[PDB]
């Protein structure tokens, strides 16, 4: 079971392939047409497409939010 | 006006009236004055804005809409 979910993300990435400029390589920008959102700035913007690209990201483990339609 | 002319490409500048040099340009119109022909100066010089360095102007461009 639990493997094939790991298996659709090496499909969803490989989706997210083929481009000039590959969507982790950069930071989407802020709201002002200007540099860039904050846990894009203060960190990679490698992991910043994982917490809200990859998936929307929950806090814990008790609080479950938005279902990723597409990813599903 | 150019003073403290450095090998390393690298001075600080202001400008004045022509010839009421008693009175200069106001600064405050300069940084709006140069964000708009930013993009004129730097392949006047082959340059790239990270190499037209002002400390006080930076591009503040690019938004990408690579996807239909």
């Amino acid at each position: 079971l639990y493997y094939n979910t790991i298996i659709s993300w090496i499909m969803w990435y490989l989706f997210n392939s083929f481009q000039e400029p590959l969507p982790w390589s950069d930071c989407p920008l802020n709201e002002n047409q200007t540099g860039y959102v904050d846990e894009c700035a203060r960190s990679s913007p490698v992991d910043y497409f994982w917490y809200r690209e990859t998936l929307n990201i929950s806090t814990s483990i008790s609080d479950s939010g938005s279902i990723q339609w597409w990813m599903l | 006006r150019v003073a403290n002319l450095k090998p390393r490409i690298s001075f600080n500048f202001f400008v004045t009236a022509p010839k009421n040099v008693s009175d200069i340009i106001p600064r405050t119109e300069v940084e709006k004055a140069i964000r708009m022909s930013r993009s004129r100066i730097n392949d006047a010089f082959r340059l790239n804005d990270n190499s037209l360095e002002f400390l006080g102007i930076q591009p503040t461009l690019g938004p990408p809409n690579q996807p239909p």
